[PDB]
RNA sequence: UCGAUGUCGGCUCGUCGCAUCCUGGGGCUGAAGAAGGUCCCAAGGGUUGGGCUGUUCGCCCAUUAAAGCGGCACGCGAGCU
RNA sequence: UCGCCUCCUAAAAGGUAACGGAGGCGCCCAAAGGUCCCCUCAGGCGGGACGGAAAUCCGCCGGAGAGCGCAAGGGUAGAAG
RNA sequence: GCUGACUGGGGCCUGUAGAGCACUGAUAGGGCUAGGGGGCCCACCAGCCUACCAAACCCUGUCAAACUCCGAAGGGUCCCAGGUGGAGCCUGGGAGUGAGGGCGCGAGCGAUAACGUCCGCGUCCGAGCGCGGGAACAACCGAGACCGCCAGCUAAGGCCCCCAAGUCUGGGCUAAGUGGUAAAGGAUGUGGCGCCGCGAAGACAGCCAGUCGAGUGGCGCCGCGCCGAAAAUGAUCGGGGCUUAAGCCCAGCGCCGAAGCUGCGGGUCUGG
């Protein structure tokens, strides 16, 4: 979740910056990233 | 832990890190470096931990090669006192090391779980690292 | 392999450098100049080429020197070639390093051993109108134990060994 | 694009002489396909029969390989079928339209058939093939 | 700062910070429900009465939605003790 | 800890501080002094009854790593031994 | 009475920076290998083996204030030149000081902490809290204030308003108010240079692979930005307010600007 090292988990996994912030979304919830 | 056997002296001056790095310098050994980007005294403590993360990984593998010896002696006054009374104990020791200094080498593994073993090790030192090759490190005629 | 280079006259080496181009010299018992390649061009060679095999350089008079690589010296920090050594070859005979073949592989396998290319290279005796291109190992009983060193080699014609020869050239150690 | 160089010597060489070809579509394959057909379909007309595509998709240009002149009919599709550069085929006319016809639901269609300077068109090779 | 800057704690009076103990949102959950765990946003308001020790703090009793942690010259003696 | 000597710190003249690093001195020799004349080390490899791994003997190899009362440094066999 | 600092040329003296491993030690990997441990195995004492401890020797790699085969820049000194300076040398009278401070560089101590502490070379404050810059501020930048001027040229630093002088010109970046002060580390944020994959053997991404008809991927250099970033009275880059800038990088022209320099008058002290 909020990390300061995000990075993708898996291949399913992808990341995205909105709104200032870099996230990551997989297709698991479990793997969903956010920056901070 | 990671020490000399004998030493000359037993306590020794801080000194100082002008640029560059005399020697050490290209390969040599394995097939891929560990090079360092900036000055700094690593720790025994350091060394091992990275070399024993390397092992881990390809674990059991191929060959390490570790470059820095920690010859240096580092002191350090007893805690919560005051300045004077002579230099302080020895607690450890270090490795000087200065931009460009190859630390660390591996040989009879893959680029995928070399590039990484070293990277992992990277992380355990407190310093930059860059990762190298077999170029025109071959200084013959 | 074939290399433009040019005439270097007095322009500070640093500006030449700064300017993607590789400082230098050609020396042999007649001749000394100051030379200048450009570095791309260069490394395109010399990452094959290397010690072990002859450049020729073409100076801006046309001429095409065969030369040999006697010394790359480079900057610790930002690890690249300051300077270049060529060594114009005639007709003596001139001492380099050969590459070898390590064919196949060992076979200490089961304790995790690991090859060591201790000589991927060897020093000889040769002459510029006989230099070989390789030379021919034969490692495949080389266990865990046993080793190799002197002159347990393949040598042509237009060779003569420039070592010991008693010297460990290939060894199998244990695993980290 | 370094590939055209083993491929640029052989939609003219061998697409230019043969005897006995003719055209098929093999298209939906679900789960039952994998690579069988360059694996075990040459029992057709022996060292012979494979599966490829090869010069069946710019067919406008492969038009214009064997020399036939004004381009624009049939020639492209999934054009899966077998013939061969030098093997035989006949007797098997009778049998062709029954793999259209219920065995399937329709996918036997054709489109050519270069029977040795004898090339035949849509139903000009379904009554023909009969 | 020694031609003086009263120097623990208690009480009284507060005010601020958020790294939040309740209360309001929320995402993960090894989230069935209920109840947790964990992180994210959020101080607006709240954050008890006793036994023991000068105590700070702490342990304990009975509760509680909760019984937060800090700064203000270890806030506050020309306010008291 | 307090005087004296050696080394480093001391930034290539000299000098250079700290409760910086690390050692010595408060003696000794009637020959361990003067001069003249001779002689050359430590090791290493052979080889030799008692004989260790150096007792004394022989032969090669050995520019100095021996030795110069005692700390260190400098010096020194073309001798200071 | 020209000998001074400083400078030029010549000649000595030196053991640091750097580098090196020849000595003194430390040290990685490999080979060879005195001993010793230990397996084979016996007392007839030999003998074979060891991905064990381990001298010398060999190959390849390193480290050192109290190591040096080597060694700068500089420094000290004498000679001979320049050098008339609030220089020097000599004899005597009068002192105050004998508590330093910061900054830069070089070392030690310290924790490669401190407005720390101890020396060394330099510099300023001290005594220049007089003047200009830096928002404010002994010692960072500029510059050594005898007095006067409603004159002029510059220094640092400045030219959108506060506030003197450019909303000056030409080319880029940046979209965070970054600028307007933080790290490991993260990211399909941007831009600019590089070099390879491999594309009518037309799948890079999308529905059965045919259609689809092209650009796709992977590294490497460089610039600017994003998150990483939580503390206590009311905030804020000095403030307003700045977005092809009033930010940042690169070019250039002009102006502003001190008690610096000139001009003009005056005073005083020295020498002529």
């Amino acid at each position: 979740k909020v990390r300061a090292s995000v990075k993708r988990i898996c291949d399913k996994c992808k990341v995205i910056r909105r709104h200032g912030r870099v996230y990551v979304i997989c297709e698991n919830p479990k793997h969903k990233q956010r920056q901070g | 832990m990671l020490m000399p056997r004998r030493m000359k002296y037993r306590k020794q001056q801080r000194g100082r890190l002008k640029g560059a790095t005399k020697g050490g310098d290209y390969v040599a050994f394995g097939d891929y470096g560990l090079v360092a980007l900036e000055p700094a005294w690593i720790t025994a403590q350091q060394i091992e931990a990275a070399r024993v993360a390397m092992v881990r990984h390809f674990r059991r593998g191929g060959k390490i090669f570790i470059r820095i010896f920690p010859d240096k002696p580092y002191t350090k006054k007893p805690l919560e006192v005051r300045m004077g009374k002579g230099k302080g104990n020895v607690e450890g020791y270090v490795a000087v090391v200065k931009p460009g200094r190859v630390m660390f080498e591996v040989a009879g593994v893959t680029e995928e779980q070399a590039m990484e073993a070293l990277r992992i090790a990277g992380h355990k030192l407190p310093i930059k690292t860059k990762i190298v090759r077999r170029d025109a490190y071959d200084e013959a005629q | 392999y074939r290399l433009k280079a040019y005439y270097r006259e007095g322009e500070k080496p640093s500006a030449l450098r700064r300017a993607g181009k590789l400082p230098g010299v050609m020396y042999n018992r007649h001749l000394n100049r100051k030379v200048y390649v450009d570095l791309v061009e260069f490394d395109k060679v010399f990452r094959q080429a290397s010690i072990h095999h002859v450049i020729v350089l073409e100076l801006p008079d046309g001429q095409s020197l065969p030369t040999l690589v006697r010394q790359v010296n480079l900057d610790k920090r930002r690890r690249r070639p300051e300077h270049v050594d060529f060594f114009v070859l005639s007709d003596e005979p001139v001492e380099m390093y050969v590459p070898l073949r390590f064919v196949g592989t060992p076979a200490g396998v089961r304790a995790g051993g690991v090859l060591q290319e201790i000589h991927r290279d060897i020093l000889v005796k040769v002459s510029p109108r006989n230099i070989p291109e390789f030379i021919e190992v034969d490692v495949s009983g080389l266990e865990i134990g046993d080793s190799l060193h002197a002159s347990d080699l393949k040598l042509p014609p237009g060779v003569e060994l420039a070592v010991s020869p008693e010297e460990t050239i290939a060894a199998v150690v244990p695993p980290e | 694009a370094a590939a055209a160089a083993a491929a640029a010597a052989a939609a003219a060489a061998a697409a230019a002489a043969a005897a006995a070809a003719a055209a098929a579509a093999a298209a939906a394959a679900a789960a039952a396909a994998a690579a069988a057909a360059a694996a075990a379909a040459a029992a057709a007309a022996a060292a012979a029969a494979a599966a490829a595509a090869a010069a069946a998709a710019a067919a406008a240009a492969a038009a214009a390989a064997a020399a036939a002149a004004a381009a624009a009919a049939a020639a492209a599709a999934a054009a899966a079928a077998a013939a061969a550069a030098a093997a035989a085929a006949a007797a098997a006319a009778a049998a062709a339209a029954a793999a259209a016809a219920a065995a399937a639901a329709a996918a036997a269609a054709a489109a050519a058939a270069a029977a040795a300077a004898a090339a035949a068109a849509a139903a000009a090779a379904a009554a023909a093939a009969a």
